[PDB]
């Protein structure tokens, strides 16, 4: 009867564009054109397999100064999004060093997808000559497909908040893993 | 034969449509064609009404103002647009049609028939009984489209659509849908997503390329309409006007601090109704209202206020989505926080007080969210619990400070 | 407050009508209980229409002519009425009362109780095919009660009513119940029952008795009437006339022989139809018609071609009933036979020849009959079979001999 | 679905009321009331259990001149109803004599009733007397019941066509036994 409402907490380091793209998806709103909110959390109804679902997205600060409160938020939850940007050789890193360390911790048999973002970074020139100069270059699906089988995340999946591209998919297959 | 002509057009249009899925704009086809036989028939004084009897179901019925044509074909014509609304999901608009061809039945003495349309009836209001409490019925979201590039579109250059999508269809896939699209029929690099929801310019557009423009609204009702559409239903069927909201700040623009962010809100009037014979359709005419600062950050509480009032007044209550939003009122991680606003607008324009009102129901609403949050919880959580009514309190004191009140 | 009293009189009546199994006179009751508040609340404003609208319900509404009555007290009688119609088997008339209904609750977006009514509706109409075939529904029987004797009947010396009886009371059982209930109140002796179905002239009568005269009777239609009613419940619903056939010759009379035999068809009109708010009805007027001897023999033959017909034409023929009807006009034993019409009236006033014209398709119809049944035997029969083919033969050959024709 | 067409056969002696109490009964008039018919045979809807059925009653001569021909109407019987007057010793005679032993010939195993006819004629004074003068009474149901029970009838009802009396219980009872 009444519509079920999966929790999905989400987490990665904070510069990685996160909440920029949980905010674009659920106001259905490119990312320079959301009015700003000071609320943190969304909501939002996917359609998956012909059937409708709420999908609550539980935000979270992927600073130090909240490594204490943020676990709060981890009893009950239905699956986790671990983010990191593809232009970002650090996020990555965290992805192993600190975010799925700390959600197994927490919740050991609660499913998790890695999810890449701002692909549409890949392109860009000014991003890739700065990673160039630290003998870097953005991370391929393929080696994040790797940290996902070897981390047992459920799978990878990665967008551009600023395209659109791979969004959608991102949260139906959120929604996918929590079923 | 203009109006057999007609019939065969809209005919037409109706199988295309329901090929595609889009069944809604095939039963308006069906629709139609039904309004315009019965024209005819009561025009020859056998029918006792056309047009105007499916104004209800559709205002758009204006625009259709043989012994090929008789009471039998209507009486099919109406058989299908009564089956034709039922695959649409437009249960509650059934029995407008049924009521036209009862007392023809009922004349004839067809008892198997009455029988037939009255269980379809019955089974239309245990669906809309239905789907009104588990919110299962999901007839489509709404986006205006707006092409740019003479040498592209041709005539189709700077028109403006509102375009109705399937079910939840969200901007990430139809803005990606009309990309390819025309990327594939221009080549990708001549064709370029305008994301900027505002006004555009074509004077500061480049002639080289076919740019797109797509921007996601929801149906508007002014106060009035709001009381007459009393259901979700009322609120999704013959829609005409939509909206969206769009940041500015006066430096232009978009998106600032608090201090600085005003907000337009578009008001879109489509030359149709939807649902109509087509998915898409011209805007006739727009227009729009701007917010304050103070404005919105007073629109923006409110929307709070009511969201955790909702949550908190249901028959069983949603707990995961309660504690979504609750968190994301009183344990703000990320985010300015709510205070942000009373900080910037509430230390020591006299709507200043409205402000402050909100800020009062807020308080009191995340009170509400608390308790009910207390009797919920499976002791797993109690500590996270603990946590926010300590937020809670914390956030209290402060906006006292600054409202010099209780609360 | 005589709204209030008429409609506490009618609720007493119907509770009445209830635990004596009398449905259909507790159904009118709600039905004018309905009517008077639709009335009264019309003039109100409140309501678009009083005692006419349930007119086509019944013509007897005519009779009909507080904030204890309101809005909501006229949705729950008007509830009452379609169970009520439900309970006595009068589906048709279901719709009649919905009809008034369904606005308001459309109105109220009051969508479970549409959908509870659109079921009662689809039931509704589901019973009628059903009952249509299997014949099931039996809406009772009718006779003419008159009773005798000013000692001992008072005011009600003389007075002729219609009595609507359950399901399908006999004569044997109404005249013996209400032989009874009268030997009861004055005495075995002192009660004679009339058998006598013609008018009873009082001066006859002993006054030391109390008389009681009982004569089935059944309703009556006009040309005209049997084409508006087109069905068996059409012909069961309000009905105002009733009609029996009563021997008599003019020697004086009742049973004859052929030669001399009359009938009179006697057609009563009561001062209303049924059903209605009480199972007996005052005769308001009466008149008769008689027939000839020949009159009578072309009466008698046709109603025997038809009922030969009718049992051949039908989709499953129902054969004991065919041979039984089929048996009793080519193999009599007992009776006469329909010879002796040919002898006394076709043996060398010219509807002489309407006589001639029944008798040709009486000869067809048998034909066709034995055609019918020589596939429908199961061998065991056959002879049988083989007889009344030869009896058939033997009988077309003697209404040659007289009307010296073919057949 | 369709209503179902019970057979009845009636036979029993020529003067004994028979076909007067079938005409009364199923044409619901009084035996004086009704318009002769020069037709055989009688079809009556009654209601038994709650449910209507069709009962065809099939007549027969009791006559001797018949013997022959009466007997091809057995075939497919359903019940029997064996008529004998209460006032007329010979007719009672009949049914032991002629009546059933003929029905039973031919159909074994159908079931008949014993029906005594003009039960009013008992309480006749001229009928006792012409009675008496030969030493006879009129049968009692006693009587009846006994030789119902004898000749192995599944029972014995009674009625007269005149008062009405017993008239439609020997329908329903017809119809029971059928069924």
């Amino acid at each position: 009867s009444h519509m079920q409402t999966i929790k999905c907490v989400v987490v990665g380091d904070g510069a990685v564009g996160k909440t920029c793209l949980l905010i674009s998806y659920t106001t259905n709103k490119f990312p320079s054109e959301y009015v700003p909110t000071v609320f943190d959390n969304y909501a939002v109804t996917v359609m998956i397999g012909g059937e409708p679902y709420t999908l609550g997205l539980f935000d979270t600060a992927g600073q130090e100064d909240y490594d204490r409160l943020r676990p709060l938020s981890y009893p009950q939850t239905d699956v986790f999004l671990v983010c990191f940007s593809v232009v970002s050789p650090s996020s990555f890193e965290n992805v192993k060093e600190k975010w799925v360390p700390e959600i197994t911790h927490h919740c050991p048999k609660t499913p998790f997808l890695l999810v890449g973002t701002q692909i549409d970074l890949r392109d860009d020139p000014s991003t890739i000559e700065k990673l160039a100069k630290n003998k870097q270059k953005p991370i391929t699906p393929e080696t994040a497909e790797k940290l996902a089988r070897d981390l047992k995340a459920v799978k990878y999946v990665e967008c551009s908040a600023l395209t659109q591209k791979g969004l959608k998919n991102v949260f139906d297959e959120a929604i996918l893993a929590a079923l | 034969s203009t109006p057999e002509l007609r019939k065969t057009w809209l005919d037409s249009m109706a199988r295309i449509h329901v090929k595609n899925g889009d069944l809604s704009e095939a039963a308006m086809c069906y629709v139609h064609v039904t309004a315009l036989v019965a024209e005819y028939l009561t025009r020859k004084g056998v029918f006792r009404q056309g047009c105007t009897a499916f104004r209800v179901i559709t205002p758009n019925i204006d625009e259709e103002a043989d012994v090929h044509f008789n009471e039998d074909v209507l009486m099919e014509l109406l058989e299908q647009c009564a089956d034709g609304l039922w695959k649409a999901e437009r249960y509650e608009l059934i029995a407008d049609i049924y009521k036209l061809i009862i007392p023809i039945y009922e004349k004839r003495r067809d008892f198997e028939r009455l029988a037939h349309l009255y269980d379809t009836l019955h089974r239309a209001y245990s669906k809309v009984t239905e789907v009104m409490h588990s919110g299962r019925r999901l007839l489509g979201t709404y986006f205006r489209v707006a092409f740019f590039g003479q040498g592209f579109f041709e005539d189709e250059d700077g028109k403006e659509y509102i375009y109705k999508e399937p079910k939840l269809t969200p901007l990430s896939e139809i803005s990606q849908r009309l990309l390819k699209l025309y990327s594939d029929k221009f080549g990708s690099e001549n064709v370029k997503m305008i994301q900027d929801s505002g006004k555009v310019n074509p004077k500061d557009l480049d002639s080289k390329y076919a740019y797109i423009q797509v921007t996601h609204v929801i149906p508007f009702f002014d106060e009035k309409e709001l009381q007459e559409r009393k259901t979700e239903f009322e609120r999704s069927h013959n829609i005409r006007r939509f909206m969206f909201e769009m940041p500015f700040t006066q430096t232009g623009k978009r998106q600032g601090g608090v201090e600085e962010q005003c907000k337009r809100r578009t008001i879109l009037t489509a030359i149709h109704c939807f649902p109509y014979v087509k998915k898409r359709i011209p805007v006739m005419y727009q227009h729009h209202t701007d917010l304050n600062p103070i404005e919105v950050a007073i629109d923006e509480m409110s929307k709070k206020v009511a969201e955790l009032r909702q949550l908190c007044s249901s028959a069983e209550v949603d707990m995961i989505k309660l504690q979504l939003k609750l968190q994301g009122s009183v344990s703000v991680q990320v985010n300015a926080g709510p205070l942000a606003y009373a900080r910037a607008f509430l230390d020591d324009d006299n709507k200043v007080k409205l402000l402050k009102e909100v800020f009062r129901q807020f308080v009191e609403a995340c009170g509400q969210a608390l308790a009910v949050n207390e009797r919920l919880i499976k002791e797993d959580q109690l500590e996270y619990q603990e946590e926010m009514k300590a937020n809670y309190r914390e956030m209290a004191k402060e906006l006292s400070e600054i409202m010099h009140e209780q609360l």
